[PDB]
RNA sequence: UCAACG
């Protein structure tokens, strides 16, 4: 050509061979902005499908497994040798990029209820549950049997009526929260019977039980793996995202009469905003509903390697126009309640949308005069101890900007760590109370009338103690 | 050690006592819900029924909270416990004695928390004092938190798997204080900026900007529709602007019934032309831009951005300063509900055939960054024969490398500016521009025309391997393409250097965001630290917990930061 | 009390403290039958 | 130990760690579960 | 006897070192599986570079 | 209960005198024991002390029936052969 | 102030389709009755399965949904049924539900391949769609699928599993004379299969004083019933909900004064 | 992404 | 057992030692999909603090052209200095020099 | 796993029409032929055929839990 | 202070109203007579609101002046910030 | 230009440039749990008992720490019950 | 976990009334009708057949949220004219265009086939 | 400890 190098002394196999595994299942990446193919290939990692096929011999927790996985209408040819189209994660899905009733706004996603109903992104979460039956103790053995509340003398009130004479829960057995899956007992030591050591499921579990294995483990002792299997209809929080970056939760879910039809009588599917696309700059999407639409038409998994230049905007488009529809992709849509014919034409097109691990259902937590702590006697911590959350130094800080002494007071005082001491008022140490003997004398002065009760949070009194012990004495006055 | 315990974050003195793990607060994922109001939250039933405030017995509510005890904890409207005169606490799960389920005056149900119980809002990080605002309480039935679209801003929350806290006053005093200071109405305008928090976004600023063009005709069982969700409607349909041949109202004529009351506002529209204030057609301006409102009814203009959205003297904002918060929190709330409502008449979409262009429009952008390439060509030669003088204060190698990207910029700019008028009206990507719902005109720009320049560190791409960019490039090549330029828009594709050289650059913003949230995060905490005590005094001085005067007045002129205004004071600048 | 095995799948029941092996194979990882009580699913 | 129920069996919980008498329902002891917290080898060290 | 190494899957040590696709199904491994983890404790650990 | 409720208007800090710490302390003649069981669970004299607070969530402390809330604990002191420099 | 009466032509019926052009009608009715074809025609099918045994690959919900999707044939039973919750009898009585009962068990080292025709009824009417066949699922050697259902009348509102239609096609003014959607260029769009225009011209000329009429249908069943009969149900059902409306409406009228 | 002045 | 517990800790080192041992090593398989099971397999760990927040460690390097995958890294932070190979790119194993 | 029965977009049963696919295609007719011939004819359907995944063959490699 | 040479605000501002009205509100629960009557308020807080209305709030609004004396305004003299 | 000025009027306000870090914001005069609750912690608190100092309560953070209402907004009054306006108006319950 | 059953959607729980007419006190001649359990399908046939009456000066409907199940039904007529007496006659109006579409249908059907 | 989520 016009002479720019002749000294070449290597040639790139193929460009798109720079990508690593999981940026060569996004579809068009050279029409993406960067970041979205950086996003994209963290939410890849947390997609659900088919993690293996021998997932039923497995035995893991957090095991999730979409009902049916698609392979994706818009391939790379990178991605066979990646073996996605063997163990696929996600479904194509008709996708429209429009403003329907509002509640796609911001990221989320309106879908389809009806589709939802026939199986549309349906999965199944399994979790394992472990317990070992410790004979190692010198007088501690963990015998695995069904505890009786008057033979245990430590027991719980949950239902132990799910329990056989072995211990372990049948298969096929539903579990709901706070329900005893494996039933164990420490025979306790008569220092002068038992403290019960079932395990509970997890709360809001709700699940079938699977499998129950028991076995030896590497030391020997007797080893019990229980498997709950749960399905998970999506819902109104559930994280979908395509391969482009667009991740979001589904806003609401309007049956098929309800949302907007083509003239076909196709209903998208999943409903995202217009809103995403221009300052996310995902050009990618676009192309792939295109070339989606072309591929389900003529019937050929479409193309999408990186960097290709036999594949262009233009000649999608005109293939698509052999096929009946317009050759941008857009089509004329009718409002689903009013029958009326919305003025501007909305995007229709297949798109392989990946449904994500979190879920709204694991992520919902309350917590009111819950556990506290046996240190600071404080609110525990993590939804799986019901703890409540923390009200950092930022929060108090706008509490601070508000004015709101009182409601500032109540969080962090009276609803986190109550506690009241007695302090002496001649010296400003506490001073020892016996509320039942009803005499308060304090040591150090040989003083018993000038006692006076404070009211602090026990974190402030545990404070005040190890400073004491540091040999510093925060001497808290009255006057 | 115990120094140890307490001196970490995380310890007694700060992880412990400044702030802490709290009862009656609640977590889940937050989505979307244009029909709750501003004030409102829509909180999950099992959330609900988890957590209770409890209700003092009184002559007054005895029969409504026995009710609620005979319920019991299982039926959702029902109480969990029962709290006697003695402090004694009747757990009503496991089984209370008829005798006990019995409510003298004194006693305390704990109900479970009801429709219109007042909650505080919180979204990690809270940066500023509208992240936690008093939001109302309603019941609905799925998982998730649902707040209102317009109060995203504050929170700086999306729905893409955001979360929120929701934290339940206990007690009627904290409960008022939250009603009378934090309520979302209250805080619509911040003291920062004296300009209003939360504007109209998204689907409604986009379709409002559709609603109020010239254009737009409604006919009477639209117009019906419309009235129907305008919770201020007088039940007096206005008088349509065109009675004959058809009575046709006009989108301008609904939206002044939602205009507050009568506020009086002149805004100018993104696209005003600069010209037209100075020449004539200056008030019947041939574009519908120059928004004026008189008497809260909307005489001209077509609202964006700079109408509704946040910022001084906007719509909403004189609202807040004139007609007041509640009234201003039905307004918020109407015109979202109006306006996304037509929505689905009209409707809004992104398609591939807005990022294409004309065949000519592609031509002229070719022709740019061919003449650009070449000018940048005859700068390096220039700089090879020594020809090139330096700048002062600049090496030549800083000099060439300001004429280059100077070259480049300008194309850059140049084929933005053609793409952009290559745009139709009906081209979506102009509507969310223009009206200021989400994108600019850079983003237009690089999906159509030109990616632009690939800048790391404030440079081109710099010289990785031995004075190249990339093995593929010649040793020696301070070239376009070499050094970055990626003359190719989204929608043609990058070529595969020039994908490379994109990755580099995003990730430079990548690792920006990154560190900027760390650094800032220290300094606001240093910022409170220093200053938390600073509060005004009755004597109106400004001092700290010393009682040390910092100010004798606040601000100099002892006035609030939220009911000040841009002002002109019109003495200064005229001649003698 | 009757526990299914992975090796050979024949199921032998096991009392209550005896050894977890399966007679005729040896194997050490038994599986439970599925319960008898009956679980009604809705087709939803 | 109710104090109105004379040998009455108090029944556990776990939703707010107290125990809390089956037949009348009151709560004794409020919140007395907290979180309610190698000896072969060698001895006390 | 001077201790036991563990061993990474499917490498040439590993028991399902060349064994067809169909044998790995019958010892219910799957066939697509990578290798390249140890199983240490029951647990398949990874290597970072 | 009958001491009046009041609020902490001043905060006095001060090195503590070994004199107060002696009298303050519940233990008497220091933790002359090193192991923390003594009678299979109690120590007296040890690092475990009944006097100084409650111990297994159902006893009670020999000072004060805290019933393992009400007690606030209570300090000992260890009297030290020859000076040591605080740090 | 009065109905406008409509009319119907009938273009096309065949066995799984039927296409007709409703005129002299509002856009409101005419979306309504699009409406009540998927959502409230009533069918009957699979919503109680009992597993006694499944030892196949799927585990047992995934066969209980696989199995109500299956469509059961509701031609004229489904008027006789009544919903389980009208039904005086505790559960599921012959009057109330269909029961379907499935067992197979694969001894043959081929793959046996469990169908739809494997599912057994009591009563003759309803089967499901065979008179190839649905796969439930696949069994290798040595696995074998026991189940017991039952199956109940129900309208899409509640499930997907009771929508009687695959496809309902509607389509008013094909070519846009009332400017319904303005197109941004008109050339490009195809033209509508009912389009009346020459090829030269791409829209209609705009009629203000048109209103929309003449709308366009076509229906498509699933086999749970004719397609004939879907349309004529959801007339009926229809009809009806109206009917309760005003009898409640009067009974409401009354009692205010 | 765009330009020396603008963003990366 | 020093195999097995280095292992299973992710300490790189001997059990009575710490100061030395390297954590992060030999972290658990992602087992959530089959990409994600790949890209654990293939990943590469820079040792750089992640406290610290200098840039140039993190910033995409023009000789990672071919080697580690541009777009595929954590976001957060620990940008950039978490990397995963190419689809092409083989590590030596090494050889003698004699 | 396993084809779905009744395509999720529309709901026309797709079921019972992977067999026949699959023989279409062996005989040696396009995918796009064999669709055309099984009846599908709205993309939202022949999405379902052309993309479908049948990994309960793979599963049914595995010999079963009990014989 | 003597109840001439009152220097402070005549205004209540925002906080005095807040924990004006939740403190009588708090009252009103524990059955104290409520001076305004009630058209069929049962909630509090809002009997509280319109009480607040009526300036018949039986709450004198101590204002500590940082010189240390205090200027004490009854809920009465007080203009609402409203 | 309230917040601004304010944060330059509290560095300056001593008369020696008052940097907002560890070491400026702790030498100002402020009470000792205040002190010790930014950065320093510990020292601040060992140097106090060592000097004997007294922490005047004044504080918004030290009150928040003891648990006591703090003296900012809806905390600076204190009300006090009106007999006389008790006695008028109509009792009704 | 918190889903509501699919069946809440169209079956009233007891104690629900279908229909509650409320006037409305701002403007004259004007009754606000909330149906309980319905959806646009009902509402939007209403809505339409009023407005094709000359007398009536308003007719609208709402769904106050979609994850509740309810409509709201404003209807306005002129003096001489009731609302109520509105609502009734579009209710009769709609059963008698659905019932003469039923018969026109059965006679295409029949004429379709074998003809 | 590690790994995700903003
Ligand atoms: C917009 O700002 C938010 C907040 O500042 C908050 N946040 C998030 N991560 C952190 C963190 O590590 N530390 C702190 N302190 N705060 C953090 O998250 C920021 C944005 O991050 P993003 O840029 O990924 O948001 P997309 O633009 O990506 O949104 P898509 O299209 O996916 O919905
Ligand atoms: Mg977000
Ligand atoms: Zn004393
Ligand atoms: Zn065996
Ligand atoms: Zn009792
Ligand atoms: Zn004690
Ligand atoms: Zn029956
Ligand atoms: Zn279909």
């Amino acid at each position: 050509e016009v002479a720019y190098c002749s000294t070449y002394t290597h040639c790139e196999i193929h460009p798109s061979m720079i990508l690593g595994v999981c940026a060569s299942i996004i579809p068009f990446p050279d029409h993406n902005q960067s970041p979205r193919n950086t996003y994209q290939s963290a939410m890849g990692k947390q997609a659900m499908g088919v993690y293996i096929t021998n997932f039923h011999v497995r035995m893991d927790t957090l095991a999730h497994v979409l009902y049916y996985p698609q392979k994706p209408l818009v391939t790379t040819r990178s991605m066979e040798y990646l073996r996605f189209r063997e163990l696929p994660a996600g479904i194509n899905s008709i996708v429209a990029i429009a403003s329907y009733t509002g509640y796609n706004q911001e990221d989320s996603v309106i879908m389809n209820r009806s589709a939802v109903d026939r199986g549309f992104f349906r999965s199944v979460f399994y979790r394992s549950y472990k317990e070992q039956e410790s004979k190692k103790g010198f007088d501690q053995e963990e015998v695995f049997e069904k505890p009786t509340r008057e033979t245990c003398q430590g027991m719980r009130h949950a239902i132990y009526d799910k329990l056989d004479d072995d211990g372990l829960i049948a298969p096929g057995v539903r579990v709901s929260g706070d329900d005893v899956i494996i039933g164990k007992t420490v025979t306790l030591p008569e220092n002068e019977t038992k403290r019960d050591c079932s395990t509970f499921l997890r709360t809001s579990e709700t699940g079938i039980v699977d499998q129950v294995m028991v076995t030896l483990n590497q030391e020997g002792y007797k080893f019990c793996k229980i498997r709950v299997r749960s399905v998970r209809i999506p819902q109104i929080g559930d994280k979908f995202a395509s391969r482009h970056g667009q991740k979001g939760t589904c806003g609401i879910q309007y049956r098929q009469e309800d949302m907007p039809f083509t003239c076909e009588g196709i209903t998208p599917d999943i409903i995202i905003n217009p809103h995403a696309i221009p300052s996310r700059m995902t050009i990618g999407h676009l192309i792939e509903c295109l070339q989606g639409k072309v591929s389900a038409n003529k019937g050929e998994i479409g193309d999408a390697t990186p960097f290709n230049d036999a594949v262009n905007v233009q000649k999608i488009s005109n293939l698509l126009s052999d096929y009946g529809y317009h050759l941008r992709g857009n089509e004329v849509l009718y409002n689903g309640f009013t029958g009326r014919k919305i003025t501007s034409q909305i995007f229709i097109g297949p798109t392989y949308y990946q449904r994500l691990k979190h879920m709204v259902d694991d992520k919902i937590h309350s917590r009111a005069r819950g556990p506290i702590q046996i240190l600071n006697r404080q609110p525990m911590e993590g939804r799986s101890r019901d703890g409540g959350l923390r009200f950092g130094e930022m929060e108090r800080d706008c509490q601070i900007a508000h004015g709101a002494a009182q409601f500032l007071r109540e969080r962090l005082f009276e609803a986190s760590d109550p506690y009241q001491v007695h302090v002496c008022n001649l010296c400003g140490i506490m001073a020892i109370a016996n509320t039942r003997t009803h005499t308060y004398e304090c040591r150090g002065c040989r003083n018993k009338t000038q006692i006076s009760l404070v009211r602090m949070p026990y974190a402030c009194k545990l404070l005040f103690q190890e400073l004491m012990s540091m040999s510093i004495a925060p001497r808290m006055m009255s006057v | 050690s115990l120094k140890q315990r307490l001196k970490g974050k995380e310890g007694r003195v700060r992880g412990n006592l400044m702030g802490k793990r709290v009862d009656f607060s609640a977590r889940t994922v937050i989505t979307p819900d244009p029909n709750l109001s501003i004030d409102q939250v829509g909180v999950p039933r099992s959330i609900a029924a988890n957590m209770t405030f409890a209700e003092i017995v009184t002559p007054f509510n005895i029969d409504r909270l026995q009710e609620l005890v005979r319920r019991g904890n299982s039926q959702y409207p029902g109480a969990k416990y029962i709290i006697r005169d003695n402090g004694d606490r009747i757990d009503l799960r496991f089984h209370p004695k008829p005798s006990d389920l019995h409510l003298q005056t004194g006693y305390k149900v704990e109900r479970h928390m009801c429709d219109g119980d007042i909650v505080i809002f919180n979204r990690q990080p809270t940066l500023h004092k509208m992240s936690m605002m008093g939001h109302r309480v309603r019941i609905l039935p799925w998982s998730t938190f649902r707040l209102n679209l317009s109060v995203t801003t504050p929170y700086n929350a999306d729905f893409d798997g955001d979360e929120m806290n929701l934290h339940l006053p206990q007690s009627l005093e904290t409960r008022a204080e939250i009603q009378e200071l934090a309520m979302v109405p209250r805080m619509i305008v911040t003291p920062q900026s004296n300009r209003p928090v939360m504007g109209i976004v998204q689907d409604t600023l986009t379709a409002v900007r559709k609603f109020t063009k010239r254009d737009v005709f409604l006919e009477r069982g639209e117009v019906m529709n419309l009235l129907m969700f305008l919770s201020t409607w007088d039940g007096k349909v206005p008088q349509p602007a065109i009675l004959k041949p058809r009575p046709l109202w006009t989108g301008k004529q609904i939206f002044s019934l939602i205009i507050p009351g009568h506020i009086n506002c002149i805004r100018t529209h993104s696209t005003h032309p600069d010209d037209e204030d100075s020449g004539p057609y200056k008030h019947i301006s041939p574009g519908d831009t120059k928004v004026v409102v008189e008497n809260g009814e909307l005489i001209m203009g077509i609202l964006c951005k700079k109408s509704l959205g946040t910022s001084a003297g906007s719509l909403v904002h004189i609202s807040y300063l004139e007609m007041g918060h509640d009234i201003t929190r039905l307004f918020y709330s109407n015109i979202q509900t109006v306006i996304n409502n037509w929505l689905l008449i009209e409707g809004h979409t992104i398609g591939i055939g807005d990022s294409i262009a004309d065949s000519k429009t592609y031509q002229d952008i070719q022709n740019t960054i061919k003449k650009a390439k070449q000018d940048v060509i005859e700068v390096i030669e220039k700089a090879h024969n020594n020809e090139l003088e330096p700048t002062p204060g600049n090496t030549l190698r800083q000099t060439f490398e300001n004429q280059v990207n100077r070259i480049l910029n300008d194309a850059r700019d140049k084929t933005g500016s053609s793409a952009q008028k290559s745009l139709s009206e009906y081209n979506n990507f102009k509507s969310m521009v223009v009206s200021g719902a989400k994108g600019s005109k850079i983003n237009i720009s690089q999906v159509i025309a030109v990616v632009g320049q690939q800048n790391v560190e404030g440079k081109r791409i710099p010289f990785g391997f031995k004075h190249r960019t990339l093995p593929h490039f010649i040793k020696d090549d301070y070239g376009p393409e070499s050094r970055g330029f990626v003359e190719n828009s989204y929608l043609a594709g990058l070529t595969p250097t020039e994908f490379f050289f994109h990755a580099m650059g995003g990730r430079e913003g990548l690792i920006d965001t990154a560190v900027k949230t760390a650094e800032t995060g220290y300094i606001q905490r240093r910022l409170i630290k220093s200053m938390e005590s600073v509060m005004v005094k009755y004597d109106a001085t400004v001092r700290n917990s010393i009682n040390q005067v910092v100010q004798l007045r606040y601000g100099e002129d002892g006035l609030a930061g939220e009911s000040v205004e841009f002002q002109n004071l019109a003495t200064l600048k005229p001649s003698n | 009390m009757i526990y299914i095995c992975g090796e050979c799948h024949t199921e032998n029941e096991i009392k209550s403290r005896d050894p977890i092996r399966c007679r005729e194979c040896g194997y050490r990882i038994m599986y439970k039958k599925r319960t008898k009580r009956l679980v009604v699913f809705d087709a939803r | 130990t109710c104090p109105n129920h004379p040998d009455a069996i108090l029944v556990e919980d776990y939703r707010a760690g107290d125990m809390i008498c089956p037949e009348c329902g009151l709560v004794v002891g409020d919140r007395v579960i907290d979180v309610g917290s190698n000896p072969l080898l060698s001895d006390g060290d | 006897f001077i201790g036991k190494i563990p061993i990474m899957l499917r490498s040439t040590y590993c028991l399902l070192n060349g064994l067809t696709d169909r044998d790995l199904c019958e010892l219910n491994e799957c066939p697509l599986d990578p290798g390249g983890y140890f199983i240490i404790n029951g647990s398949e650990k990874v290597l970072i570079a | 209960s009958a001491c009046p409720l009041r609020t902490i208007k001043r905060v006095q800090f001060g090195v503590l005198s070994p004199d107060e710490l002696k009298r303050m302390s519940v233990t008497e003649g220091g933790i002359k024991y090193p192991e923390t069981t003594e009678g299979g669970r109690p120590k007296l004299g040890g690092l475990m002390d009944p006097r100084q607070g409650v111990i297994e969530r159902t006893g009670r402390c020999q000072t004060c029936a805290g019933n393992m809330t009400e007690c606030p604990g209570h300090f000992g002191h260890i009297e030290l052969a020859k000076p040591v420099f605080h740090v | 102030p009065y109905a406008n009466q409509p009319t119907v032509r009938i273009t096309e019926l065949t066995d799984e389709n039927v296409k007709f052009i409703i005129e002299n009608t509002d856009l409101a009715v005419a979306n309504s009755i699009r409406r009540v074809f998927i959502a409230e025609v009533p069918i009957i099918a699979i919503d109680w399965v009992q597993i006694d045994a499944n030892s196949s690959v799927l585990h047992d919900e995934f066969i209980a949904h696989r199995l109500g999707l299956i469509p059961l044939t509701s031609d004229d039973i489904v008027d006789k049924l009544q919903y389980s919750r009208d039904c005086t009898c505790e559960e599921f009585c012959p009057e109330c539900s269909v029961e379907f009962t499935l067992d197979v068990r694969c001894n043959e080292d081929q793959t046996r391949h469990v169908t739809s025709r494997d599912l057994i009824s009591n009563s003759p009417r309803v089967i499901p769609v065979t008179s190839d066949d649905i796969l439930i699922v696949k069994l290798r050697k040595g696995q074998e699928l026991r189940l017991r259902a039952y199956a109940k009348k129900g309208f899409g509102k509640e499930h997907a599993k009771w929508n009687p239609t695959a496809g309902v096609a509607f389509e008013y003014d094909p070519d846009n004379a009332l400017r319904h959607t303005v197109y941004p260029k008109p050339e490009e769009w195809p033209k509508s299969e009912y389009s009346e225009l020459d090829e030269d011209e791409s829209q209609a000329p705009y009629d203000p004083n048109g209103k929309p009429e003449r709308f366009y249908y076509n229906v498509e069943s699933c086999g749970s019933l004719r397609p004939e009969t879907i349309v004529l149900s959801a007339l009926s059902g229809l009809k009806k909900k109206l009917s309760d409306l005003q009898t409640q409406l009067s009974h409401e009228i009354q009692s205010d004064v | 992404i765009w330009g020396i002045g603008c963003n990366p | 057992d020093g195999l097995k517990y280095s292992l299973a800790t992710g300490n790189w080192g001997d059990q009575k030692k710490a100061h030395q041992a390297r954590a992060g090593v030999s972290q658990v398989l992602n087992r959530l999909t089959f990409a994600s099971t790949l890209s654990h397999l293939r990943r590469l760990n820079s040792p750089i603090g992640r406290d610290g927040k200098l840039a140039k460690p993190r910033q995409l390097h023009n000789t990672l052209w071919g080697m580690v995958c541009p777009a595929e890294t954590p976001e957060g932070h620990a940008v950039g200095l978490v990397k995963n190979l190419a689809l092409m790119a083989y590590i030596s194993v090494g050889s003698q020099p004699s | 796993m396993i084809i779905p029965v009744r395509c999720f977009t529309c709901g026309k049963i797709v079921g019972n029409k992977w067999e026949a696919y699959l023989g279409l295609l062996q005989a040696e007719y396009t995918e796009g032929d064999a669709l055309d011939a099984l009846g599908l004819k709205r993309y939202c359907c022949r999405r379902m055929l052309l993309a479908h995944v049948d990994l309960i063959e793979k599963l049914l490699n595995y010999a079963p839990l009990e014989k | 202070q003597a109840n001439q040479k009152r220097i402070t605000t005549p205004y209540m501002t925002k906080y005095e109203r807040a924990r004006v009205l939740g403190t009588r509100a708090l009252q009103i629960a524990m059955c104290a007579p409520v001076m305004v009557e009630l058209e069929g308020e049962t909630d509090p807080l809002l009997i509280a609101m319109k009480e607040l209305k009526a300036r018949k709030i039986p709450i004198i609004i101590r204002r500590y002046l940082p010189d240390g004396s205090y200027e004490d305004w009854g809920v009465d003299e007080l203009i609402i910030s409203d | 230009y309230r917040h601004l000025a304010l944060l330059c009027d509290t560095m300056t306000c001593r008369g020696h440039l008052m940097a907002i870090t560890r070491h400026g914001v702790n030498r100002q005069d402020t009470g000792p749990l205040m002190k010790c609750s930014f950065e320093e912690t510990v020292d601040v608190l060992m140097e106090a008992a060592a000097h004997g100092e007294s922490d005047p309560m004044k504080g918004v953070s030290e009150n928040i720490m003891l648990g006591q209402l703090a003296p900012a907004g809806t905390g600076c009054f204190d009300l006090l019950l009106d007999a006389e306006k008790c006695k008028y108006g109509m009792e009704i319950p | 976990m918190n889903a509501p059953p699919a069946f809440e959607s169209f079956l009233l729980f007891e104690g629900e009334k279908k229909i509650t007419i409320n006037k409305d006190t701002k403007v004259p001649n004007a009754c606000l009708f909330t149906i309980n359990k319905e959806d646009h399908t009902l509402g939007n046939i209403i809505k339409s057949q009023l407005l094709k009456d000359p007398q009536v000066l308003f007719a609208g409907y709402k769904v106050p949220h979609p994850l509740e199940h309810k409509i709201i039904i404003r209807v306005q007529t002129t003096p001489d004219y009731s609302p109520q007496e509105a609502f009734t006659n579009a209710i009769t109006d709609l059963i008698s265009e659905l019932s003469l579409l039923e018969e026109r249908f059965r006679v295409a059907i029949k004429d379709k086939q074998e003809g």
